[PDB]
């Protein structure tokens, strides 16, 4: 779960980048140095927790559009 | 002309420190994991020491980009060898330049030959002198217009700290002989 | 600040006491109430005058309880000595313990270089080694009226 | 009594424990600092400065500068006033 | 009657009582930094000594208003004067 | 000497290993072939840029080989020095030097910069 | 009051207990053994001990007081390990005036001779404090 | 305390040769791998503080020096370290310490 979090920090720095696109939660474990296991799947179930709470914008489809004012 | 035929013993130039700034930030545990020659812990300090021995002069660089030598007899050897430092920052694979080299302080030791007696050299010129024995055994002679602060020991040995360029130490010592003289055994 | 100030008023007053008596009653180092020291005479841009030899005598001696005789013994000598440049640039407080060494262990009451030591500000080397430059001129460095109850023969080496 | 010393011998060994370490810490690991919070927040929702200090090995400042951008201090707070969390 | 003794106790456990309230104050301070505490250094030696001079020279005795008059200087008129200012004494009428 | 060790290093090493590779617990004796075959192989101005108008100097001292394969493998409690000359108050001192193996508790010198 | 009161008071004077707030970090703790006191001295500006005697204190205005010093244990009992006892030993904690001709006054045990070389009368009877050089009696 | 130091030891290196090419054949699952190694660094330790009861001096000349994060590399070319004779000039001494 602290792992979860981290995501959603790097999620935050990917924000910073600007380059934002639609993503999934695989290629994120990826470029964090992470696995691929059922581990990802009780995450995952903490990531639709989160999901359901997910003031920093984390939807299914195409997301992660945090920011509840934006534009540039 | 000298104001003393002898004109004095013109003390000999022992340690300079020079500062000087590689031009723009570089990081150190890098320069630290590539360094050949170096110690860092940034328990122990904030930047990364190391040391050259062609001159036999040792130096630190900064994160900052900004860095120090120090350990040289010659003050155009204290500018090479400040270079040369810059020249290994570089040849790691670093963007470092040269800009803004200055020496900020040397030191220079002396002998004059003959012992001395401070208790009169203190009395007298006491405005300047400040000689507690039991906290460091010599005599603190701080000049106003050399700004060389001069560490006056009884053996003679006469230490002068605090030196811009090499003609203004070289001005202090044949300025305190006259003064130094008197006060004789 | 306050220790600094507390031996510079100590000193102007004409009863100098070591930096060490004074870490022994502050909280403060003796390697900072001289840097406060230093700091605080370029400031008010005052000085303050030599500790002498004779300064510390009359203290030393009496809490070692010593008698008068002793310690007029022990100034003399000290004179002497830094008269005839036989301590060359050491400390007067160092000095003193060697006279006081000397003019006890030439009288009847005679105190161990530990104590003397212990008692001034001094390590048991530093004594040893000033009274080993002071020893050879022994007899020359006394007053005239003095009773040795071990006479100058046998001022104890060390 | 009161006798010459050249330093005061606590002042002493608190100087000599001062020789392993420099409360100037050094810092690389700006992930690591969620990992304990996750486990040890039930302990204290909000922590203290001097709570994440110890479990850390980091200086105040930088600390402070990374716990601006996590979390929040709870200047009004039932047990008392320090530093809570943003949940993300 | 408490003539000289019970009464220099009263100040004396007072004073005690403070000088050890003092030390634990300042030890305290020390132990809290992770320092050792030098004890000598916490021994305030003011307050015993100032304390019964204080209280001996004003006549006072601590609450300083509980007792007023305590301490006299002596009489030294003629020696009967001295004499019977030694072996008084004091009715409490308030 | 250095056999002196493994005497009692590797054996008082599988020992406790045994439940480690228990977890497990593959056939003792098929463990005892790598236990074993640990032995079976062990047997300033503005024209500044030429800062290298030659160089300003190139380290005179190359030598990038690790040539003697003695990795000192030693804890260090203190290592303090002088104007040139280095100290040593080394701990754990593991070696192979001169391609000849040795293990010590403690080790103490001075060097040469 | 100067033979068996000030060291009731301060044998029957709890431990001061101390532990560091700041593993069971270490804990300290301190007793008070037996009092020890003085002659009344004197300490000039150079810091030497002489005997202070009565008329001397009643010309310069002094006080007549003793030293009191009294032995502190400590104990540092740290971490569930051995403790370290280190009983510092007398220590200077005061000076307590001191009733002239009283058992602990350098006037106790002399003669007629005694007393008048040191320029006091043989028929003064004592039992005044010198405070401030103003002989001050505390009335019963 | 298990220290890593020793993953470079000549002991150390064939343990791991052997586990290498034997997990290779599948004489034991894939997982205990590293966990062997890991495991027998405080095994080694112990030993090491304790076990040891002996100590040596040397001499010689080193031509750089190293101290990164808490390694104290030396390069010297100390020529000998004598409790009797190594009298051979060991030629590039690679002194690397921690902790």
């Amino acid at each position: 779960f602290g792992v979860l979090a981290k995501i959603v920090n790097y999620m935050k720095t990917r924000h910073q980048r600007g380059d934002t696109h639609p993503l999934t939660l695989d290629e994120i474990l990826d470029e964090t140095q992470h696995l691929d296991i059922g581990l990802k799947q009780k995450q995952w179930l903490m990531t639709e927790a989160l999901v359901n709470n997910p003031k920093i914008e984390v939807i299914d489809g195409k997301y992660a559009f945090k920011p509840k004012y934006n534009v540039r | 002309t000298p104001a003393s035929e002898s004109s004095g013993i013109v003390p000999q130039l022992q340690n300079i420190v020079s500062t000087v700034n590689l031009g723009c930030k570089l990081d150190l545990k890098t320069i630290a994991l590539r360094a050949r020659n170096a110690e860092y812990n940034p328990k122990r300090f904030a930047a990364v020491i190391m040391r050259i021995r062609e001159p036999r002069t040792t130096a630190l660089i900064f994160s900052s980009g900004k860095m120090v030598c120090t350990g040289a007899k010659s003050e155009e050897q204290s500018r090479l060898a400040a270079r040369k430092y810059a020249r290994v920052v570089q040849k790691l694979g670093f963007p470092a330049k040269f800009l803004d080299f200055k020496i900020q302080n040397m030191v220079g030791s002396c002998d004059v030959k003959f012992p001395i007696r401070l208790e009169g050299l203190v009395l007298t010129h006491q405005q300047f002198s400040s000689y507690e024995p039991e906290l460091f055994p010599g005599l603190i002679y701080r000049m106003i217009k050399p700004r060389i602060v001069l560490l006056i020991f009884v053996s003679g040995k006469v230490v002068l700290t605090g030196a811009k360029v090499r003609a203004e130490i070289y001005e202090a010592f044949e300025n305190i002989y006259p003064i130094l003289k008197g006060f004789r055994k | 600040i306050a220790s600094a100030c507390l031996y510079i008023a100590c000193r102007q007053e004409g009863v100098p006491r070591t930096f060490k008596e004074i870490c022994a009653v502050s909280r403060i180092s003796k390697k900072e109430i001289g840097r406060c020291f230093k700091l605080i005479l370029k400031a008010l841009e005052t000085s303050v005058d030599l500790i002498t030899t004779g300064d510390f005598m009359s203290r030393f001696c009496s809490n070692l309880c010593l008698p008068k005789q002793v310690q007029m013994a022990a100034t003399h000598i000290a004179r002497k000595a830094v008269e005839l440049d036989l301590v060359p640039g050491r400390s007067p407080i160092s000095v003193a313990a060697a006279a006081i060494y000397m003019a006890s262990q030439a009288s009847a009451e005679k105190r161990t270089q530990k104590e003397i030591g212990d008692i001034a500000g001094v390590a048991d080397v530093t004594i040893r080694q000033s009274y080993r430059l002071i020893y050879p001129r022994a007899p020359d460095l006394f007053p005239t009226d003095f009773k040795f109850d071990t006479p100058v023969d046998k001022l104890p080496q060390l | 009594t009161n006798y010459k010393p050249v330093a005061n011998h606590q002042y002493n060994i608190e100087y000599e424990r001062k020789k392993k370490e420099d409360g100037k810490r050094a810092r690389a690991d700006k992930q690591h600092v969620l990992d304990m919070l996750f486990s040890a927040f039930e302990k204290h929702q909000y922590y203290n400065l001097k709570d994440l200090v110890d479990i850390t090995k980091q200086p105040v400042v930088y600390l402070k500068e990374i716990l601006k951008e996590i979390g929040v201090q709870n200047v009004k707070g039932i047990h008392k006033n320090t530093w809570e969390l943003k949940p993300e | 009657l408490d003539l000289a003794g019970p009464l220099l106790a009263f100040l004396f456990r007072g004073m005690f009582k403070n000088l050890l309230k003092e030390v634990r104050i300042y030890a305290q301070k020390f132990i809290d930094r992770g320092k050792d505490f030098n004890l000598e250094l916490a021994i305030k030696t003011r307050i015993i000594s100032d304390g019964l001079k204080y209280s001996l020279a004003t006549g006072n005795w601590g609450a300083h208003q509980a007792r007023a008059g305590v301490s006299q200087v002596l009489n030294r008129l003629t020696f009967a004067s001295t004499l019977s200012h030694l072996r008084r004494l004091n009715s409490p009428i308030g | 000497t250095v056999p002196k060790l493994y005497r009692s290093v590797i054996e008082d090493v599988i020992n406790d290993v045994r439940d480690i590779f228990l977890d497990d617990g593959v056939d003792e004796q098929v463990l005892m072939e790598l236990k074993t075959l640990w032995e079976n192989k062990l047997m300033g101005q503005v024209e500044e840029e030429p800062l290298n108008s030659e160089d300003d100097v190139s380290d005179e001292e190359g030598q990038e080989l690790f040539d003697t394969e003695n990795v000192v493998v030693c804890q260090y409690d203190k290592i303090h020095r002088s104007k040139n000359k280095w100290k040593f108050h080394l701990k754990d001192g593991i070696m192979n030097l001169n391609g000849r193996d040795y293990i010590f508790s403690k080790a103490i010198g001075d060097a040469e910069w | 009051f100067i033979q068996m009161s000030v060291q009731r008071i301060v044998e029957d004077a709890p431990p001061i207990d101390l532990q560091a707030e700041a593993e069971e970090p270490p804990r300290y703790l301190l007793k008070f053994e037996q009092i020890y006191l003085s002659k009344p001295t004197h300490w000039e500006r150079d810091g030497a001990p002489s005997p202070m005697m009565p008329n001397e204190a009643r010309l310069r205005n002094l006080t007549y007081s003793a030293p009191l010093y009294v032995d502190i244990t400590k104990t540092v009992i740290k971490e569930g390990e051995e403790q370290l006892q280190t009983q510092h030993q007398k220590t200077f904690i005061g000076k307590i005036p001191i009733m002239l001709r009283s058992t602990y006054c350098l006037l106790n045990g002399l003669t007629d001779r005694d007393l008048c070389e040191l320029n006091e009368c043989p028929l003064d009877p004592g039992g005044y404090f010198i405070i401030n050089g103003s002989e001050k009696v505390l009335i019963a | 305390m298990a220290y890593q130091l020793y993953r470079n030891t000549t002991l150390g290196n064939s343990l791991q040769e052997s586990l290498d090419e034997l997990i290779q054949s599948q004489q034991i699952t894939p997982q205990l791998a590293l966990q062997v190694l890991l495991q027998f660094d405080k095994a080694i330790n112990a030993a090491l503080a304790q076990r040891v009861r002996n100590r040596v001096n040397f001499r010689g000349s080193l031509n750089t020096y190293r101290f990164c994060d808490n390694v104290w590399t030396f390069v010297l070319n100390d020529v000998e370290f004598r409790e009797v004779t190594e009298l051979i000039k060991v030629d590039k001494v690679k002194i690397v310490a921690c902790d």
